[PDB]
RNA sequence: UAGUCGAUCCUAAGAGAUGGGGAAGCUCCGUUUCAAAGGCCUGAUUUUAUGCAGGCCACCAUCGAAAGGGAAUCCGGUUAAGAUUCCGGAACCUGGAUAUGGAUUCUUCACGGUAACGUAACUGAAUGUGGAGACGUCGGCGCGAGCCCUGGGAGGAGUUAUC
RNA sequence: UGGCUCCGGUGCGCUUGUGACGGCCCGUGAAAAUCCACAGGAAGGAAUAGUUUUCAUGCCAGGUCGUACUGAUAACCGCAG
RNA sequence: ACGAUCAACUUAGAACUGGUACGGACAAGGGGAAUCUGACUGUCUAAUUAAAACAUAGCAUUGCGAUGGUCAGAAAGUGAUG
């Protein structure tokens, strides 16, 4: 239900000991008349709400996949 | 214009109830929706509702006085004769 | 041989009064030791229209002398009583509109309202709308006084008890015709039960005494006695003279 | 008798109108004068009095509302409390203040 | 004439500290750059010392009788000036403009305007302005 | 069109009975169940609304953080400010009137 | 197939116990009434189990509205017949527990804003007051929603003897 | 297994919700539960740390009864489809 | 005071034309001169009477100042108007 902007803020998020599943959703929408790119959404999923985190460059998105920790479950697309 | 002759706003009732009896409710509505003045902010915002009761548009008072006028005047005489009364005690 | 309207009232089955739009009673303060021996400042806040009633009320508060709280209580409004007005109830209160006074208190000739019969019964007398009392004489030895009530009868009461200065707001009221039907409707829906009257001559002889014939007419003589039996009583009841009123007025 | 006073003063001193910049003008001590109608509200009387006894101001009542003092001072609106700063050819400063 | 002089005692009538009375420590009737309009450097107190009796013992005493002060702009359309009056050169000289922000500064302002109004309510001179306007 | 229908099982169009109809993601007119609208708190003195309380259903107000019921005056969420303003004057200027009572009888009581 | 829909709870016009008063009696009146009409938080604890020493407060049964008042949800899918109830996902309310942060604090119970007021937090009992619940009907105006109408574009069907 | 599921516009339009108004009245047009706020100051609380669950997060639990279908020129009442 | 440009329909008039038709179906007032009667809007004999009857506003009368006037109860330390 919510959205972050932080990166950090998912960071500590995803170490919160109640975050079992997080999951991975790649979109395929269009800047900003042109062109097809690829956007990316991290949704973790905090026992009382699900919260994401909207990242459109995925030069932050392979080091951000890259830095979840390997204890939590993730589902890929 | 003015687009009746005699009836005013007793033109609303028609043809119907006689012609004394709108002349004598006309005399009444003239008083009745008028706006008058508020004795205290000095602003002639003094409508009225709820027959007895003269709420200021503004100003937030609310004077009960007569029916269909601000101080009737059988009851405005009452107050002089409350002054003529009230000096009476001190001198 | 059927049961006649004026009998039928006393049930109170559909008759009773249409009390919810009510504020309230629109009693006076209670007399206590303040309202007795001093005086004592209520506030007007909120002068508000009554169901029913012609007058509008007046929801004058006060301080509970003995227990910190404030209570509201319901005047009937004097005419010319703003809001924010202090209003002093008491023996030793000043003569003002809106001031309510023992009536040993005041002079002659003071035209107040509200008055209460017995000392301590919360507002009696003169309490519809335009209508006073004046008080027309004292009588300081065993404290009573001489009033002249709304209808011309003059009455010896107590000095003790209590009546609000000034005329009683809403004055001429009925100087309006009330042109059609709907609007006494709508004036008798908040009242009681008691329109539209059938004439009871319009009706038959099971209905009414007056009722039945080949013609609309009376029959007999239409005043009836005061120590008739209830069920007769429709009519003119004790008529010490009829017809069409001729006199001049200030009578003796 | 004071109103026309109050006229050779309108047209031939310095006022000013209103509350706020009456009590502008009072904080500054500039106030030589203040006339209060009488249909003005007790707590706004009371704290011009209030005002002017921390101003040593003269203070002086107006018998009448605020229309009679706004017909008094060749205005058309109304007016609650007038404060005259400075006098011209008249002399209410001191004649009864 | 003038009497927004530095010594008066105010009531401050709007804002947080409604109902609070407070001392013009600084007048400023022209203005600064900041300010656009007629203000004044208040100090007064947020919340007064409590009504303590012939029966505490000392150190309950103690916990009754704290002060905590305010140091504030405020214009002077927000204040009732009164005749009464504080004698404020003890703190004359430390609340300033230049005691402002860079906020660090106004808690170091607040310790001695707090030492002040203690120091003062001991010898009660100015009894009024330590009792709470009940309104 | 579509033709919607109650989703409760109150027939009536009261006042709690409310409809509002949203396209629901399906592509569907869908009715939707509206509660009743939530009124500003208001000064008890003046009866204007008063501003900085967010305006909810009675037991909303549970649910709330308290800066969302309050503003930071004294009689905060109670009375609008003017009025406030107008019981300090007054609540200021007795109190020095009352005063001028206590100070002119020590002199009319003393020359008599 | 229900924590979320309704009943449950509340009072309305009204019904109806108790105290009392009639009535030979069946029962009748009255509902806050000529009634000594009950519970609430802190202290006493380490005989004390939770009684007692007080400080308060006084209302004064109960029923009565699956169209009035009211704490809380939606979408998608699903069966031969159930779905706002089941299934997947996403929420919210009430009650109770306790921790982890953050905040406050030696100016012990926050600061900023002239102000209107704002900040994720930012003690507060008895008592009092205010607000919401809380509200007629008609008339036109403004805004919003859904439907309707329409343009370009991306698909599928129909017509084609002619267009 | 793939694609697309996009960009707009108008209104005395229809229905509906609401905001500020304006008319009406010898009609001025419910009550209680429930919840909140403020005034008040009892009481309790500092830092070698006591306070904070009307801040964020976490945990636990939500009982009973109704739920099918028609609501009508054949499912209700009118003796009956 | 313009230039570009864009959506709405409403109103007024002119020619031309149709086997003089055209609110082409549907929809959709007959009107006037008077008399008797009730003023009106309204209401009733549900299964023969919808009226000039009843009501109405208006006018007028009568009783009554509450230890009260009208009325209920078999009574009551009862009740309706209240």
């Amino acid at each position: 239900a919510r959205e972050i902007t932080d990166i950090k803020q998912f960071l500590e998020l995803t170490r919160r000991a109640d975050v079992k599943t997080a999951t991975v959703k790649i979109n395929k929408k269009l800047n900003k008349a042109g062109k097809p790119f690829r956007q990316t959404k991290f949704k973790v999923r905090g026992s009382s709400s699900l919260y994401t985190l909207v990242i459109n460059d995925a030069g932050k998105a392979k080091k951000l996949i890259q830095s979840l920790p390997p204890t939590l479950k993730v589902n890929r697309l | 214009a003015k687009r009746t002759k005699k009836v005013g706003i007793t033109g609303k009732y028609g043809v119907r109830y006689g012609s004394s009896l709108r002349r004598q409710v006309k005399k009444l509505e003239i008083q009745q929706h008028a706006r008058y003045d508020c004795s205290f902010c000095g602003k002639k915002t003094v409508k009225r509702g709820a027959a007895g009761i003269w709420t200021c548009s503004c100003c937030k008072k609310t004077v009960a006085g007569g029916a269909y006028t601000v101080s009737t005047a059988a009851a405005a005489t009452v107050r002089s004769t409350i002054r003529r009364l009230r000096e009476m005690v001190e001198a | 041989g059927r049961v006649i309207r004026n009998q039928r009232k006393g049930a109170g089955s559909i008759f009773t009064s249409h009390t919810r739009l009510r504020q309230g009673a629109a009693k006076l303060r209670t007399l206590d030791y303040a309202e007795r021996h001093g005086y004592i400042r209520g506030i007007v806040k909120q002068i508000v229209h009554d169901s029913g009633r012609g007058a509008p009320l007046a929801k004058v508060v006060f301080r509970d002398p003995y227990k910190y709280r404030l209570r509201e209580e319901i005047f009937i409004a004097n005419e010319g009583v703003h809001t924010g007005q202090f209003i002093y109830a008491g023996k030793k209160a000043s003569l003002n509109v809106g001031n309510v006074l023992p009536l040993g208190s005041v002079p002659e000739g003071t035209i107040v309202s509200n008055v209460e019969e017995k000392p301590g019964d919360r507002g009696a007398l003169a309490r519809a709308s335009g209508n006073y009392v004046i008080i027309i004489g004292h009588n300081p030895d065993e404290n009573k006084t001489r009033v002249r009530l709304p209808s011309g009868a003059k009455k010896v009461i107590s000095s003790d008890a209590r009546g609000v200065i000034g005329v009683i707001a809403g004055g001429g009221r009925v100087d309006k015709p009330l042109l059609k039907a709907g609007r006494a409707f709508h004036k008798y829906r908040l009242k009681r039960n008691s329109w539209p009257k059938t004439r009871g001559v319009a009706m038959n002889p099971v209905d009414h005494p007056h009722g039945g014939g080949n013609h609309q007419h009376i029959g007999k003589a239409s005043t009836i006695s005061r120590g008739a039996v209830s069920g007769q009583k429709a009519g003119l009841i004790a008529a010490r003279r009829t017809g069409l009123l001729r006199g001049s007025q200030k009578t003796q | 008798s004071i109103n026309q006073k109050l006229a050779l003063v309108i047209k031939s001193g310095k006022y000013t109108l209103g509350y706020k910049s009456t009590v502008k003008s009072l904080r500054q001590g500039k106030s030589k004068l203040i006339i209060i109608a009488a249909n003005t509200p007790v707590l706004r009387k009371s704290e011009l009095e209030y005002y002017a006894m921390l101003s040593k101001t003269k203070v002086y009542y107006f018998q009448g509302g605020n229309n009679e003092l706004g017909t008094a001072v060749g205005k058309l609106f109304r007016v609650g409390v007038v404060s005259i700063l400075e006098a011209g050819d008249s002399d209410i400063l001191t004649t009864l203040a | 004439a003038k009497f927004l002089k530095a010594g008066k005692v105010a009531v401050v009538v709007r804002g947080r500290y409604a109902g609070k009375k407070v001392v013009i420590v600084k007048p400023h009737d022209e203005g600064s750059k900041s300010h656009p309009f007629g203000h004044a450097l208040v100090a007064g107190i947020e919340r007064y010392p409590l009504k303590v009796t012939k029966k505490h013992g000392a150190k309950k005493v103690a916990k009754r009788t704290k002060i905590k002060p305010f140091i504030k702009v405020v214009n002077y359309n927000h204040l009732l000036p009164t005749r009464y009056t504080l004698d404020v050169e003890a703190f004359k000289s430390v609340v300033s403009t230049e005691t402002f922000e860079q906020p660090s500064q106004r808690e170091e302002a607040k310790k001695v305007v707090k030492k002040a109004f203690e120091e003062r309510h001991q010898a009660g001179k100015n009894q009024w302005f330590f009792s709470k306007l009940r309104f | 069109a579509q033709r919607v229908t109650f989703r409760r099982r109150n027939p009536y169009n009261t006042r709690s009975n409310k409809i509002k109809v949203v396209k629901t993601p399906g592509g569907i007119l869908r009715a939707q169940h509206v509660k009743k609208l939530a009124t500003r708190p208001k000064c008890g003195d003046c009866g204007s609304a008063l501003q900085g309380i967010s305006t909810l259903r009675p037991r909303q107000y549970a649910t709330v953080s308290k800066t969302h019921k309050t503003v930071s005056r004294a009689y905060g969420g109670s009375r609008c400010a003017n009025c406030v303003k107008e019981r300090i004057i007054r609540a200021f200027l007795i109190e020095e009137q009352k005063i001028v009572k206590k100070v002119v009888k020590e002199q009319t009581e003393a020359a008599k």
